[PDB]
């Protein structure tokens, strides 16, 4: 079946219902130190796609919920990397659609409310908010490398086939 | 006598038609009938028809598909198709020649016994067997193990074009209670594979997309050990693994070409994960196998798990068994296992042994059991005879004594 | 020519014949049975009647309390007439599961036969029933000429696509 | 020993009874001629419908009045049978359809096409209940 | 009956068969 | 009165309180433990029935006799314990049905039960051929049998039944309903003896007759098609049986299912003429059918008929006169299913008070194998 | 399909695959086939002695012996010559073709090898037309047992060259279906006042082969082809060998082929008759 | 002219309680279910599932409110109202073939269930063994019997029977009744007496039934006749022969008029004028300005009437035989109709009763 | 006793076997 996040160590912190996993990014967020090659935002990118293709998924414990999100932008980020004509607008356009406002657990949908748990407080809230931008901006970012062909600046055919379908038959826009 | 049997497989795609004692059917062509549009009609138009190839572009012809999901659908199209089968193809003088026609597993009485009248009274033919596909299968795949064993006790996957079943078999007769179908078949295959083409390639003419669809199923797709591993072999090395496949355009006859690559693997995934294509289904092969397994008699489950036979043309991936055989041994001991873990005395019991078959014969599986049956002296024994058929009546084409 | 006031005295007839009720063996416990062919009461049979058109053509009617059984001398002015007849009849009678009421043999010496019995009269409406069986003696000799005529256009054709290539 | 029967000789079982045959006569030949010659054709019919041979079980007896009333029936015409049907009584008409449905049992000469006839108008006068007592009859022509 | 079946196939296998990343 | 009565089936426990006129309770002769760990280690009857899928299950009675009386005993534990009876079996007495031909091995070690391992102050053990014939108002008569099993017979002249008059006939229910499934393999649907044995049962009780006239029965079946009727099956599909629903059946009166003997009627026949000229007349007019396969519809007919036609031509010797004179007597009351415990409840009751009757645990301590008293 | 064809597609199918892949230089493949014609035809192609790279296609015949005594063999000298070998044990005739060595049009040898069956059948048409052309009267009639219990007549004379069919219907109602049949033929000159003219006669032979062992029955019939010197000349004789020698499975084929049709009249009325009764049900 | 459909099979039988709130009828199988009328709407209240086979005759005794139900199964129940449940109990026919009617004497003491075997059988309740019995009336009957109906003194009782006549017997039981006083139908009414046999030669009897005042029988037969006897006028015969299909049911509705009602699927008056000694057709009851026009038959069958099949059972609602104002018909249509007789006067002007 | 009483229980089956004013 589809695949989960094996990085569930014994002492994660989690934010509402999802595990906040460390990520190597250079953008600035609520995002734990990481000394090492591998993380979430890797882990997504690895298993993308694979798990689009899946309809169904057991949610095995709060790492898989951070790592489904992930792979939901994924989908994002390629929708509006196929009009682009440049690796460096793709990176306007991933900065962009980072700063864009979605919804989160709660919100008119972010159409899994029914997974996911709501952000209560005024402290989760506002940290959600930014841990799911500093995920857009830093999976943005990496895709960017991956999409884009070495010859021409134009999107690889071998990402853009993948813009049409959905994970879950669920998505953020 | 001395001139030896016509043999007939009609499946939902393809039927299959030659003389017994051949290796493989002399002819495979398309299971349609194109005819009239226009049907009150007088002169001959009933004998204006074609058949196969020359008839799948008929240009001021319909083309119909009598047999749908295995099972006749239109008796009078049927009807005329074997009048060709018989003069156009076999040339038999069909009142000179015992007949084999096949049925599918669950046909039953008022359908078998509907297609043995129409063959009795229009045909004249002398003798004629109705025979069930469980066995021929089963029988073809001894040219396998042989110094091994030879019985009639096994699970079969026939997996052609229409439907794929498992049917669980035991020393001749089938258990009609424990078959399970599952709706991915070779068109479902070639459907999907020709959805992933418009969504990445173009150049392909839109009416040659299904025929590129199955040329690049048909010609190249093979079951992978892991999914991302593959994937990643791809996006790792990708010209090593990408090939290339140019065809000519029907119309303009110049050449058009397409990448192959992500729908070489996908496509026959489906069969081990139906959701990719399926709304209605999600249930793995391997997981319907074991199930049906389980579902038969105690005592009948271990030579049903060693003798899993596959047959049908959409078997024939390369290493489509071997995966077939792990997913079983997978599945089946972690049962087991909470059978250990779950118990103390009754822990242990014995190491289930699953073996998938693989053999040469594998497209031609019913047809050529069939061709073996018929080049026997016992054939003519269990066959019906026309005078039988006329003095005690239709009746008796509703069976055949289990030999052996 | 003579059809018309023959059919309009056998519907009257079997107007009388189809009078049934459901009945209950008296010779065997909790059993029923259509009177008409197993006869083993002989208070529950009515008087056989036939009605004839002429020496070739005519029906025997059989009535009993809770089955009728009509059966039928059809019109066979020839042998190619007598052998789609029987190529018909048979045809009919193989697929007499789906005719509830049509009879697996016909009574000897006749071609077709009906065996309706009051469990058909139950759940199917009985004038309905005899205008089908008027109908049907009416469009079977239709379909007869329609295949006696089909036979010859198109020997017709056949003889000439021959003979127009030599 | 299956072949041989128990159910013969149950004493429940019903029987017959016809006490009513203490001989036999039929439609007397002379007095039927007398009106079949004359031409009163009403006169033949009101005839041949005397004294029927409904007891006796010699079979012959029934043939030969059989014959006598069908004479009578041959002998008319389709134009004046409607006038041959409306003299008799209701039980008159009731015993005509009897007789009819015996007629039918033995067709030649187009003897057939006018008893068809004479059905239709016997059925106008007794309605489909003068078909029903020939099938209910124990005792008929 | 089987036998001819069987007696069969093994005459023509005297002639007709004259012509790890996987798991465990 | 304190008493109780127990008809352990094979199938189905019945047991109440002497003058009951139902069964008090009703529930399979079950015995089921459990294969993995409110489930207890053992499940009796209706806890037992309800949980199957989950527990190894076993019948101690085998064709009405016991076989196991480890399993015998947890059963007889429940009937008493508090989930259904809720008696002191010390403080009781209690009459049970003697199993037809039973070896008298078995017939004892229940009494050695009943006194050493309950207690019973009072015990009795009434015949299940004879209890079978005060509900009709019986002493002297023959009692025909045909349950799942087997068929027995015997005949009991002014209540005790001699040893020596009980014969069987090795074809009943499962034998029957075994045939129907061959029958409709030759029709050309595939069943499984084994795997369709539930299906194909059902099918036999809801459209299965005895026929009364084969030859007639036959002309039907290959000449008409009202026997064909449509059945559904649980997986959906529907089937045709035709002529297979009396020819199923036949087996008890036929070699059909290559068995040796003569068959219920012939076997009936043959019995009562080896009997005492004077018993014979009196066997012949007190003829008594009880259990499951009684119940085919013609059943009684077909019986009077063939004792009619071997006695016309295997009593009276080519002879039709003497037949008339043939009194004879099938009775087959409605309710032929159950009356074993309805014949002990009432004999339980109007004996209850009565002293020589219950063989006592005075009586059995003294022991001398004193445990029928003919 | 009306007309019957006369070459055999199992034949040419074959050959034309395997000489496709010869031409392109591919691999010999292995080749066993053992199939039939109409006539009680069995042919047999093959490797002889497992040698891929040739090809033998042999036929056989039960009557070939008669054939043979009518210059079948000096006609299948012609038209095969180098590849016509001796023929394979059980078999008459045997063509050899070398995959290695094949001609530039390909087509003109597989329309020949398809043919093999008929050629057969034109040694005893081709005597008996030139007899009738050179007005050799008088000559000996030939007689052929193409099935077990029918026979072909062929005789030569003055004008006319006449060939009797005595053909046999082995379901009744065959006969009574043929007679039909061949009642037309009896009409036919309406279309061509040159058409062959045909005879016909039930149980007993016609006058010309008197004697001569008849066979009268019940359920035999004699079917005469009058053919003239329009028909016989060498401009017109391959196509008149052509049609006249397939007639008689001609009007087998059609007559079952119009049964076949009965019945697609008879599941279209039976259907329409449920309609009716499916009315009176109530819901 | 009130129909209504309460199924599509027939109604096999069907009979009323004393206030004519619930209907009891078999939906042509082995069950009997009971309506009750709410406002406008009949709503089913009861299932008596006890017979193993189809149900053929239920009778409802008004006072005691205990059903009886017979059935080919060969059994008969008498049905008891316990709280809110029908409970029954079986009775002991011993009867070897199908029962086939069942009828309640007038003084609900008794009731005469039907046999398939040559037999009526008469079961009264042994008041010591709280049990059913019942005794046999066999000779001189050789057929199946096939309707019943009690003279009003709960003794005489009138049968119709395949074996070709209509009889009256003495069923005198003296271990639960005074003597009888004599009656014209005779002085000597030991058990068993026959007191009159019809002369008919042929035909079968459907439905039989007494006079108000019990002096005179009337039955229908198989041959499309209808029949009356007055023991007044020494047992003399009356005879009408049918122009149309046989007749089923019939009931006295006044001393001297009849309904019945058969295979034409519509109910019929006859008058017996008690001078002239003979039968006459009162004519048809139930007659289709509106439908005389175009009455188009919404295809889904053309025919008139209450009916769409046989009527197979009609019972008199109230006025009882003597005055009968509303009387009610079940058919093999599965329709239970009712009408009522000013209503039927006011439509059809030229229609005269007595 | 028993068969005191049970043979009046029977009776009641196997029966299958004043006026002048
Ligand atoms: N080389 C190949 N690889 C995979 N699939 C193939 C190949 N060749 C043919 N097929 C598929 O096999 C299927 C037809 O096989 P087959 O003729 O055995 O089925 P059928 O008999 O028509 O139907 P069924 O057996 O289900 O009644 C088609 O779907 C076709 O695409
Ligand atoms: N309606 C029916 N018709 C025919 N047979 C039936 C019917 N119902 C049950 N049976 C058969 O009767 C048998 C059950 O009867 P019963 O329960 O009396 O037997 P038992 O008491 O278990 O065995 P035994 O009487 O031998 O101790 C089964 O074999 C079953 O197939
Ligand atoms: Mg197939
Ligand atoms: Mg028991």
């Amino acid at each position: 079946p589809a695949y989960h996040s094996s990085l569930m160590d014994p002492d994660t912190k989690l934010i509402g219902n999802m595990a906040l996993l460390p990520i190597r990014s250079q953008f600035k967020g609520p995002a734990p130190r990481e000394t090492k090659d591998t993380d979430i935002v890797d882990e997504a990118i690895y298993y993308f796609k694979a798990n689009v293709f899946f309809k169904n998924y057991e949610i095995k414990n709060e790492a898989d919920r951070t790592l489904i999100y992930i792979t939901l932008y994924i989908s994002e980020c390629l929708k509006k990397l196929q009009k682009c004509n440049s690796k460096s607008q793709g990176e306007k356009e991933m900065y962009t659609l980072g700063i864009t406002n979605f919804p989160i657990p709660g919100e008119p949908g972010f159409p899994l409310n029914a997974i996911y748990a709501k952000p209560a407080n005024k402290q989760e809230d506002e940290v959600m908010r930014a841990y799911l931008q500093q995920l857009r901006q830093e999976t943005g970012l990496r895709l960017c490398e991956k999409v884009f062909d070495p010859q021409n600046d134009k999107p690889s055919k071998w990402w853009t086939c993948f813009v049409k379908r959905q994970f879950m038959n669920k998505s953020l826009s | 006598g001395r001139l030896p049997a016509c043999v007939v497989d009609c499946g939902t795609g393809y039927t299959k038609l030659g003389y017994a004692g051949n290796t493989e059917p002399q002819f495979i062509i398309p299971s349609c009938i194109a005819i009239k549009e226009s049907a009150v009609m007088k002169g001959v138009d009933d004998l204006d028809f074609f058949i196969g190839d020359e008839a799948i572009e008929k240009p001021t012809y319909a083309t119909k598909w009598p047999i749908r999901h295995g099972i006749v659908e239109d008796w009078d199209l049927m009807e005329r198709f074997m009048e060709q089968v018989i003069f156009k193809y076999l040339r038999a003088e069909p009142e000179d020649h015992y007949f084999l026609l096949t049925e599918p597993p669950l046909n039953t009485p008022e359908n078998r016994e509907y297609t043995a009248e129409i063959m009795f009274e229009s045909f004249n033919v002398p003798g004629l067997y109705i025979a069930v596909q469980a066995v021929l299968a089963l029988a073809a795949s001894w040219t396998s193990r042989q110094v091994g064993e030879r019985t009639l006790t096994g699970t079969v996957i026939d997996s052609g074009d229409g439907v794929t079943h498992v049917i669980p078999v035991a020393e001749g007769y089938v258990i009609g209670s424990c078959i399970k179908h599952i709706p991915i078949a070779g068109r479902d295959i070639t459907y999907f594979i020709q959805q992933l083409l418009r969504d990445r390639e173009v150049g392909i003419p839109p009416e040659q997309s299904l025929e590129t669809a199955k040329a690049v199923k048909e010609r190249y797709s093979y079951v992978c050990p892991d999914l991302v591993k593959e994937f990643n072999k791809y996006d790792t090395d990708g010209s090593k693994w990408i090939k290339q496949y140019t065809g000519i355009n029907a119309i303009s006859k110049k050449e058009f070409s397409i990448d192959v690559g992500y729908e070489r693997f996908l496509g026959p995934e489906i069969f081990f994960h139906p959701e990719f294509a399926n709304p209605d289904f999600t249930q793995p092969i391997s997981e319907v196998v074991d199930e049906v397994i389980q579902n038969c008699p105690i005592d009948v489950r271990r030579p049903l798990y060693k003798n899993i036979v596959l047959s049908g043309g959409s078997t024939m991936f390369r290493d489509f068994g071997r995966r077939l055989q792990r997913d079983l041994k997978r599945t089946v001991d972690a049962r087991l296992k909470l059978s250990e873990e779950l118990s103390g005395g009754r822990l242990k019991p014995k190491p289930i042994d699953v073996q998938v078959i693989t053999h040469h014969m594998q497209r031609y599986a019913v047809w050529f059991g069939g061709s073996m049956l018929a080049s026997t002296p016992e054939f003519y024994q269990v066959c019906h005879t026309k005078k039988d058929y006329e003095e005690i009546g239709p009746s008796i084409c509703r069976h055949n004594p289990v030999f052996g | 020519a003579t059809l018309r006031p023959y059919l309009s005295a056998v519907r009257a007839t079997l107007q009388a014949a189809l009078c049934l009720e459901n009945f209950s063996s008296q010779v065997v416990e909790r059993h029923n049975k259509p009177e008409v062919e197993v006869r083993s009461s002989k208070e529950l049979l009515l008087q056989p009647v036939t009605i004839s058109r002429n020496e070739k053509e005519k029906v025997l009617i059989e009535g009993s309390i809770n089955s009728v059984r009509v059966s039928i001398a059809v019109k066979q002015a020839d042998e190619i007439e007598k052998i789609l007849c029987h190529k018909f009849m048979r045809f009919m009678m193989m697929r007499a599961e789906n005719f509830f009421i049509l009879r697996r043999k016909p009574v000897e010496g006749y071609d077709i036969s009906f065996l309706i019995t009051n469990f058909h009269t139950e759940q199917m409406y009985k004038h309905k029933l005899v205008d089908f069986v008027i109908h049907f003696m009416e469009e079977i000799d239709k379909e007869i000429s329609e295949m006696k005529l089909s036979v010859n256009a198109r020997a017709r054709i056949v003889a000439e696509e021959f003979l127009k290539n030599f | 020993f299956r072949k041989v029967d128990v159910d013969e000789y149950d004493e429940n079982k019903f029987v017959d009874e016809e006490d009513g045959g203490d001989g036999q006569a039929g439609p007397d030949e002379g007095e039927v001629d007398s009106c079949l010659r004359q031409g009163n054709m009403t006169a033949a019919l009101q005839a041949a419908l005397k004294n029927p041979p409904i007891n006796t079980k010699s079979q012959a007896v029934k043939d030969r009045a059989g014959s006598i009333v069908l004479k009578v029936l041959i002998s008319f015409k389709a134009n004046d049978i409607e006038k041959a049907v409306q003299s008799l009584d209701k039980n008159g008409v009731d015993l005509l359809m009897k007789y009819i449905y015996k007629g039918f049992e033995s067709p030649s000469d187009n003897s057939s096409a006018m008893l068809l006839q004479w059905h239709e108008k016997a059925l106008a006068a007794g309605g489909v209940g003068s078909i029903v007592r020939v099938l209910t009859a124990r005792k008929t022509v | 009956p089987t036998s001819g079946i069987v007696g069969a196939l093994m005459e023509v296998m005297q002639k007709r068969s004259k012509a790890d990343e996987w798991e465990d | 009165r304190k008493v109780v009565v127990c008809d352990n089936g094979t199938g189905f426990v019945k047991c109440g309180y002497a003058g009951s006129n139902f069964p008090e309770h009703i529930f399979p002769a079950l015995v089921g433990r459990p294969i993995i760990r409110e489930i207890k280690d053992l499940m009796v009857g209706d806890e037992a029935s309800e949980l199957r899928s989950m527990l190894e299950v076993n019948y101690p009675m085998e064709n009405g006799i016991v076989r196991n009386w480890d399993d015998m005993k947890h059963l007889w534990d429940y009937t008493f314990g508090p989930e259904k009876l809720n008696i002191d079996t010390r403080n009781c007495k209690i009459l049970l049905t003697e199993p037809p031909m039973n070896p008298t091995k078995n017939r004892e070690k229940i009494v050695e039960v009943m006194f050493e391992t309950y207690q019973f102050s009072g015990v009795y053990v009434a015949i299940q051929a004879v209890l079978t014939l005060y509900a009709q108002g019986l002493l002297t008569g023959v009692v025909v049998d045909s349950g799942d099993g087997v068929t027995h017979i015997c005949p009991v002249y002014e209540g005790f039944s001699l040893p020596h008059l009980t014969r069987r006939l090795d074809i009943a229910g499962r034998d029957i309903t075994r045939y129907l499934i061959k029958l409709l393999l030759l029709r050309g649907y595939a069943f499984n003896h084994s795997a369709d044995f539930e299906t194909v049962r059902m099918i036999k009780e809801k459209l299965c007759y005895v026929g009364y006239n084969i030859e007639q029965e036959q002309k039907l079946a290959l000449e008409t098609t009202v026997l064909v009727e449509s059945y559904t099956l649980p997986d959906g599909r529907i089937i045709k049986v035709g002529g297979e629903r009396f020819e199923a059946p036949e087996a008890l009166f036929q070699h059909l299912i290559n068995v040796e003997g003569v068959g219920v009627a012939e076997l009936l026949f043959n019995t009562i003429q080896a009997a005492d000229i004077d018993t014979r007349s009196e066997f012949y007019k007190h003829i008594v059918l009880s259990g499951g396969s009684t119940m085919y519809p013609g059943l009684p007919s077909r019986l009077e008929r063939e004792l009619k036609q071997l006695y016309l031509e295997r009593v009276l010797k080519g002879d039709v006169e003497k037949l008339s004179k043939f009194k004879i007597r099938i009775e087959d009351p409605p309710r032929r299913k159950h009356m074993v415990f309805l014949g002990g409840a009432v004999l339980a009751d109007i004996m209850k008070d009565k002293d020589n009757f219950w063989m006592t645990r005075q009586e059995y301590q003294e022991k001398g194998v004193r445990v029928l008293e003919k | 399909m009306i007309l019957l064809e006369v070459n055999n597609r199992i034949i040419e199918e074959t050959l034309a695959l395997k000489f496709e892949n010869a031409a392109a230089g591919n691999k010999p493949e292995a080749v066993e086939v053992t199939f039939a014609d109409f006539d009680g035809v069995l042919y047999h192609i093959s490797n002889p002695n497992g040698d891929k790279t040739k090809v033998m296609v042999s036929i056989s015949l039960k009557f070939y012996k008669e054939l043979q005594a009518h210059g079948a063999d000096e006609l299948l000298k012609r038209v095969y010559g180098s590849f016509l070998v001796n023929p394979e044990s059980g078999y008459n005739v045997s063509l050899l073709y070398d995959l290695e060595n094949l001609p530039a049009s390909k087509d003109s040898i597989v329309h020949q090898a398809g043919m093999l069956k008929r050629n057969c059948f034109a040694s005893v048409f081709e005597k008996y037309f030139q007899f009738q052309e050179e007005g050799k009267e008088g000559e000996n009639r030939a007689v052929i047992h193409y099935r077990d219990d029918e026979t072909m007549y062929v005789e030569s004379k003055k004008d006319r060259v006449t060939v009797v069919f005595s053909t046999v219907f082995k379901d009744d109602d065959d006969v009574v279906i043929g007679k039909v049949f061949m009642q037309e033929f009896k009409e036919g000159r309406r279309a061509s006042h040159t058409a062959p003219q045909v005879l016909f006669s039930h149980r007993e032979p016609p006058l010309e082969l008197k004697d001569t062992d008849a066979a009268v029955g019940d359920n035999i019939g004699y079917i005469t082809f009058v053919l003239f010197p329009r028909h016989t000349n060498a401009s017109a004789r391959d196509n008149t060998i052509n049609l006249i020698h397939t007639f008689r499975d001609y009007l087998h084929y059609h007559i079952k082929c119009s049964k076949a049709y009965i019945h697609t009249r008879m599941r279209a009325k039976t259907s329409d008759f449920l309609k009716v009764l499916n009315r009176a049900r109530p819901d | 002219m009130a129909y209504h459909s309460f199924l599509v099979e027939p109604i096999s039988c069907h009979a009323w309680n004393k206030d004519r709130t619930q209907i009891a009828i078999c939906p042509n199988n082995h069950e009997v279910h009971i309506y009750e009328k709410s406002g406008a709407k009949w709503t089913k209240v009861h299932e008596l599932k006890e017979h193993n086979g189809q149900v053929t005759g239920i009778d409802w005794a008004p006072e005691s409110n205990r059903i009886v139900t017979c059935g080919t199964d060969r059994n008969a129940y008498v049905w008891t109202l316990k709280g809110r449940t029908w409970k029954p109990t079986l009775v002991i026919l011993r009867i070897n073939r199908a029962a086939r009617c069942v009828r309640w004497a007038p003084n609900e003491n008794k009731f005469a269930v039907g046999s398939g075997s040559r037999v009526i059988s008469i079961c009264y309740f042994e008041q010591e063994n709280d049990w059913w019995v019942c005794k046999h009336i066999k000779k001189p009957i050789r057929s199946t019997v096939l309707s019943l109906d009690w003279h009003p003194n709960n003794v005489l009782l009138a049968a119709g029977s395949c074996d070709f006549k209509c009889r009256i017997f003495s069923a005198y039981i003296k271990e639960v009744e005074e003597r009888p006083a004599p009656t014209p139908w005779g002085s000597k009414m030991p058990f068993g007496e026959l007191m009159f046999e019809s002369s008919s030669s042929c035909g079968w009897v459907h439905g039989v039934c007494f006079s108000a005042s019990g002096s005179r029988v009337a039955w229908v037969s198989h041959d499309s006749t209808v029949c009356l006897a007055d023991a007044d006028k020494k047992m003399a015969v009356a005879t009408l022969a049918s122009e149309t299909l046989p007749l089923l049911a019939l009931t006295f509705i006044t001393d001297n008029s009849l309904v019945a009602a058969g295979h034409d699927c519509f109910p019929v008056l006859f008058t017996y004028d008690a001078a002239a000694g003979m039968l006459s057709f009162g004519g048809r009851l139930d007659v289709p300005a509106r439908e005389r026009f175009q009455n188009l038959d919404k295809k889904a069958a053309g025919l008139d009437s209450l009916h769409k099949n046989s009527v197979s059972q009609i019972s008199v609602l109230s006025g009882g035989k003597a005055k009968c104002s509303q009387f009610c018909t079940t058919g093999m249509d599965g329709g239970m109709s009712i009408w009522d007789v000013k209503s039927l006067e006011s439509a059809l002007k030229d229609l005269k009763i007595k």
